């Protein structure tokens, strides 16, 4: 099989700036190769096919070039509707095969992150657990930390962090966190906080609820 | 032939020599080709959906092919000056090519830098198709023939072809012609490859034009004696009464004379201008042209039969598809305005073949009498008459010189319609490949084929020599011919050079007919 | 990012077991044209291209699928069909039909995607949690309000809100893996005057296990 | 840095529009000798070289925009025009015309240049607002104030000042794109003895917009 | 198209200093390569041309060298009027082309910023807006900070920084920043501060006033 192989696995970009990505083939493909876009939770969108020609309907932004093992895709100037993962794909033989593809983020200034904390629900506690859940909404750039104290201490078993994809209107980013604990450890302590460490203040935004307010 | 590594095996030929009745065209370039397809034959096909006009199935192969099927191969501006300028005609009578000099590089792409460098051993294989036994491509105006200008190099077509097919599909009956399945003869460097071929007798091409014209024709001076119908009804005090009278046509008269022979054939064609305003606005460039169709796809009616672009007086005016026409030095390839091409103009002949915009004549259509008016109507396509004569497409430098006539059961009037020369056994398609180089295998055997080759490419000169035989002019003609020549005004640039930036260009298109015969 | 086509099937399949998708086209016909091709993408993200049919019906193959993979075709119902048997756990994977502008290029129309989990791991229905804001302090002009999705197994999951405000922002998490089993979660903000005033809900729906559980806030 | 030649057009054209731009020279005669070119820069920083007319009249444009690009001229006028069809934003750039001693060697003079700006974005003209000392004490030898010119589109709004002293320090932001709209300002430093005694005023025009706003300090 | 790629992108450099810039061509250009400058707000201008030959009234400091693919453009003593960007050009072949172009700044000693602090304007207000305004006149190096602080906590959003090319006389640098907020929240604090962060000093020059003070 013939072997793709994309340069930049990852790109970040604001609508307007000019982005390039390349791929190279492990031997000569002739220009039969093609360009795809995939969206988040989204199929694949053709491109361009024969390394240069756009397909009907693609702006005039999107260009190709290239020859024998490699070929490059362009995109003058980028569009809200560009964020997208982009792959390359070979169609000199069978088996067709694709590129590992290149993520391109387009989407911004800083934002502190929205946070909030919220204490296990009945039905929860109920069966037996307690997950305590803290949201970081709307915040730039991605890189964010949590920190779950117990009574003051910090916890760091039993966390699940997980982050969106980059908003594509706003550009933001948002990340839930939650400390599982069983209900019998739970009830063995008052307050609850998480910290938020973000690169928008030395001090973090604090939240935090104690367990006998009700 | 055959010797060393450092000796050049021949030598770069490149004269052109006038005897008075022959004139020998000598020329050699050099030349590049690469590895096509990757080494290997690959099927094919028109895309699925594409207009079935536009369907087809056919092969691409790893072997790139030679071609000189364009005059300015052979004839420098001046030189065809020379010929064009006091010649009643001329034929090609002889050939003789050489490859030589060649040589074989090959390529390093290691990371981010390439390095080239010889690979002595490792051959180009030559083979000429002497028995016509592969689909024919030349001919079909393709364009990698040779530069017009010898100090350009130039890169080598790849050889593909077509068969049948039902839509973007195969059928049955399409060959599958290999490449391989010949006698290549193998050159590695310090081998030559010459071959040498001769024209078989065909008309020498019209390079004049016409002085008189079929109908202005007898002599205006004396009446005939054959009576024509002069006047059909007859003055009645108040109203006619018919009674048909007769008179012996005379110059006056002439539009009424009896003749001997019928103007050429024809075959309708749209008229557009060359002045944007009067063209109707819309999109009949296909829906309006003129064309034929087989097997359901029309396709299109380029180079219409031979028939004369504008009546006296409408230089502006042209068919959609009755004539040639070729790019300004530098023309992309699509959808180019008007401003980037050349135009030719066949006028010349109007003395002959029908105006290809409009009808031939008007033939009657009912038959009158007492209470029926007389019938007639326009003719735009007349097939071959008895007593018909005609001219065929003139030449252009820059335009095809011959063609391969089609191995069937009958053929009519073979003068190829792009014009040229129409040949039953034309100059055989030369074929060159560069034997693969298997780059590394691995020590464990493996029966799959081999993908893994060294990556290089060849290069090195042609040359192609031709003798053409020529009809010099002889009329009794007082007043001077019409010639050809190049302005005298300044200019910032001189007619076929080289620019500023040493980019050889043809300015227009030129010709063969300016030499004057009498019809 | 965009296209038209449609994949249906099962989500879950057990290990030994066949799969079987099925494509429906619209605004095309099988016949006439194009090759109608079936790729497929694991969770990390790379594209396999599986196979296709031809217009003619004609099959072509990755080899390394080949021994257990068939394509067919139904023409009267305008669908393609994608068979893959003896499924391992390295099956799971969205599973793609495309077109293939055919000729000289490729892939002109994809399909939305069906995701297939290959697992025994047992199908486990999520366990849906209320967020309801857990402070001393009423609140300002909007109320974040969320919704836990715990301890499922086959991944997709929806959740989908319901609110007084025509007006909200949600923020769906990405479900994570841990000890065998997923959890995910969801957040909606609206006006303050808007919430405890009128009733928010979120459904979860587990395909995999057709369940859907609705839970209202507060 | 240094040159002579002037060019005259519209600062705004609408996308599918046709710009036209007039190049006039003095000094000099359009015939007899040189050709004059057209180059253009687009805001990053690069030159582009549009194409150029001869003295005798003949033209050369570069490739890439040759089936968009005529160049003319009036010699009774001793001006040359560019004409450029079918506008699009990436043709948003200051346009220059240019001599070339020719023969051997290149652009010997070059004009002022004008910002071309293509937009339907909706031409918007600035909020122009004073910006006066905001503290609890009184200046000291010198006080600097300004003028924030906000919110408008097609790019270059000129700031001017007006002020007693024959001695100023004027300092011109530039320009900066949010949001889809361009917001700079301007500073200037005058002697202390001088302000609220003597009125300065800043003057912002915006030619796309035909307006021009006069705002007083205090 | 021949394709020209200048060497350094940028340069600092005072007068007296001599400078040197490199430019490589694609293909041989055969000594058809030209030197132009161009001031900022200003058109180029022809310093040498066939490589080697100065235009006339180019003072002799500046010379240029080179051949086949690489040539070079050297300033002897650098002059005030020298500050400018420039770029190479060839003229062997349509079309022509231009390099990247080398910015050279030519202006210093450090100098810590004059800052000014402004309250939105009632026209503003009146509008429904707020911005408040610090500019920070007359600083070297380029490089600053400026932290905006309301009731003493930072805000990150609604900022845009904008400096000044370097001055043609004084070489220092100029930056203006601007908060925007609604009028509704403007009104909803006291204390605006902006603290510029500059190379001069290790605690920041602090600015600010309070909205009720008028």
């Amino acid at each position: 099989d013939i072997q793709m192989t994309q340069s930049s696995s990852s790109f970040s970009v604001s609508l307007g700036d000019r982005v390039t990505i390349t791929c190279k083939a492990s031997e000569d493909i002739h220009n039969r190769l093609a360009w795809y876009k995939q969206k988040p939770g989204n199929a694949p969108r053709l491109l361009i096919s024969g390394a240069t020609s756009l397909e009907t309907g693609v702006p005039s932004r999107f260009s190709g070039s290239g020859s024998g093992k490699d070929y490059t895709l362009s995109i003058t100037s980028l569009q809200n509707e560009d964020v997208a993962t982009y792959y390359c794909q070979q169609y000199w033989i069978g088996p067709f095969t694709f590129g590992s593809g290149t993520n391109l983020e387009i989407k911004r200034a800083d934002a502190a992150p929205t946070v909030s904390i919220f204490p296990p629900s009945s039905e929860q506690l109920t069966s037996g657990g307690a997950s305590v859940v803290c949201f970081l909404n709307n915040f730039y750039p991605k890189d964010i930390n949590v920190k779950w104290k117990i009574d003051g201490s910090e916890r760091q078993n039993g966390v699940l962090n997980s982050w969106t994809d980059q908003d594509s209107k706003d550009s933001t980013y948002s990340m839930s966190s939650t400390l599982t604990l069983t209900k019998d450890e739970y009830e063995r302590h008052n307050s609850y906080t998480c910290e938020a460490t973000h690169k928008t203040s030395t001090s973090p935004i604090v939240k935090s609820f104690n367990r006998n307010e009700c | 032939g055959a010797d060393g590594v450092g000796n050049s095996s021949g030598n770069w030929h490149c004269d052109s020599t006038w005897m008075g009745d022959r004139v020998i065209t000598t020329s050699t370039r050099t030349w590049a080709l690469p590895t096509y397809n990757n080494h290997l034959y690959k099927q094919i096909s028109s895309q699925s959906g594409a207009s079935n006009d536009n369907h087809y199935f056919g092969y691409s192969t790893p072997w790139g092919y030679f071609d000189f099927n364009r005059f300015h191969c052979h004839f420098s501006p001046r030189d065809w000056q020379r010929l064009i300028n006091n010649n009643w005609g001329f034929r090609p009578k002889r050939l003789n090519f050489k490859l030589f000099n060649i040589q074989v590089k090959e390529v390093t792409q290691n990371d981010g830098t390439t390095t080239i460098a010889n690979n002595l051993t490792s051959t180009v294989q030559v083979f000429t198709d002497s028995e016509y036994q592969l689909p024919y491509v030349l001919g079909s105006a393709h364009q990698g023939c040779l530069p017009p200008f010898p100090a350009d190099v130039f890169m080598v077509p790849q050889y593909g072809y077509l068969t049948l097919n039902n839509g973007s599909q195969a059928v049955g009956r399409s060959s599958f012609y290999c490449l391989e399945y010949f006698p290549s003869q193998m050159l590695r460097t310090g081998n030559n490859f010459t071959f040498s071929y001769t024209f078989e007798d065909v008309p020498f091409h019209s390079s004049y034009a016409h002085s008189q014209s079929l109908d202005r024709l007898m002599n205006p001076l004396i009446d005939q004696y054959l009576y024509y119908l002069s006047r059909t009804n007859t003055p009645s005090g108040t109203t006619t009464q018919s009674r048909l009278q007769f008179s012996q046509a005379g110059a006056s008269d002439i539009r009424d004379q009896s003749r001997n022979w019928l103007p050429g054939p024809c075959y309708r064609q749209q008229r557009v201008s060359k002045t944007s305003a009067d063209n109707n606005n819309s999109e009949y460039s296909w829906t309006g042209a003129t064309k034929y169709h087989l097997n359901g796809r029309d396709s299109l009616v380029n180079p219409g039969p031979a028939m004369a672009s504008h009546k006296d007086d409408e230089e502006k005016f042209f068919p959609q598809s009755g004539v040639l026409i070729f790019g300004k030095q530098g023309s992309e390839k699509t959808n180019v305005d008007i401003e980037k091409v050349m135009i030719t103009d066949e006028e010349e002949i109007r003395t002959t073949n029908p105006v290809a915009t409009e009808q031939y004549g008007s033939v009657s259509t009912n038959l009158q009498r007492g209470n029926r008016q007389a019938a007639t109507a326009d003719v735009n396509t007349q097939g071959v008459l008895p007593g018909m004569v005609w001219q065929d497409r003139d030449v252009y430098l820059q335009g095809p010189i011959w063609a391969k006539i089609p191995h069937t059961d009958g053929h009519f009037h073979p003068s190829p319609l792009m014009g040229g020369f129409g040949l039953k056994h034309p100059p055989p398609q030369i074929l060159i490949k560069n034997t693969p180089v298997p780059a590394n295998p691995s020590t464990t055997f493996s029966a799959a084929k081999f993908a893994s080759f060294i990556t290089q490419y060849s290069t090195g000169q042609v040359s192609v020599e031709i003798e053409w035989e020529l009809q010099k002019e002889n009329s009794k003609r007082w007043n001077p011919e019409i010639q050809y020549t190049s302005n005298y005004n300044k200019s910032v640039n001189v007619d076929f050079t080289v620019d500023t930036n040493g980019v050889y260009s043809e300015p227009r298109p030129i010709g063969t007919r300016y030499l004057t015969r009498n019809l | 990012s965009d296209v038209q086509l449609q994949e249906s099937g099962p989500d879950l399949v057990k290990p030994s077991q066949s799969l079987s998708l099925t494509c429906t086209v619209t605004g095309y016909s099988i016949t006439s044209g194009y090759t109608w091709h079936w790729i497929r993408q694991f969770p990390g993200n790379k594209q396999e291209w599986m196979g296709y049919i031809h217009f003619s019906g004609y099959t072509n193959y990755n080899p390394s699928l080949k021994s257990r993979v068939s394509i067919t075709r139904d023409t009267s119902k305008n669908q393609f069909f994608l068979h893959l048997n003896s499924v391992t756990t390295e099956d799971t994977a969205t599973y793609y039909c495309a077109r293939g502008d055919y000729g000289y290029e490729w892939f002109t129309y994809w399909g939305q995607g069906t995701l297939v989990t290959v697992s025994a791991a047992k199908t486990t229905p999520p366990s849906v949690y209320p967020l309801a804001p857990g402070c001393g302090d009423t609140t300002g002009s909007s109320v974040t309000l969320g919704c836990l999705v715990k301890g499922y197994f086959p991944e997709s999951v929806t959740v989908t809100w319901n609110s007084g405000s025509l007006s909200s922002s949600v923020h769906t998490f990405p479900a994570l893996l841990q000890s065998g089993l997923y959890t995910m979660s969801s957040s909606v903000t609206v006006p303050s005057s808007t919430w405890p005033s009128q009733t928010v809900t979120c459904s979860v729906a587990h395909p995999a296990s057709s369940t859907t559980v609705d839970k209202k806030l507060e």
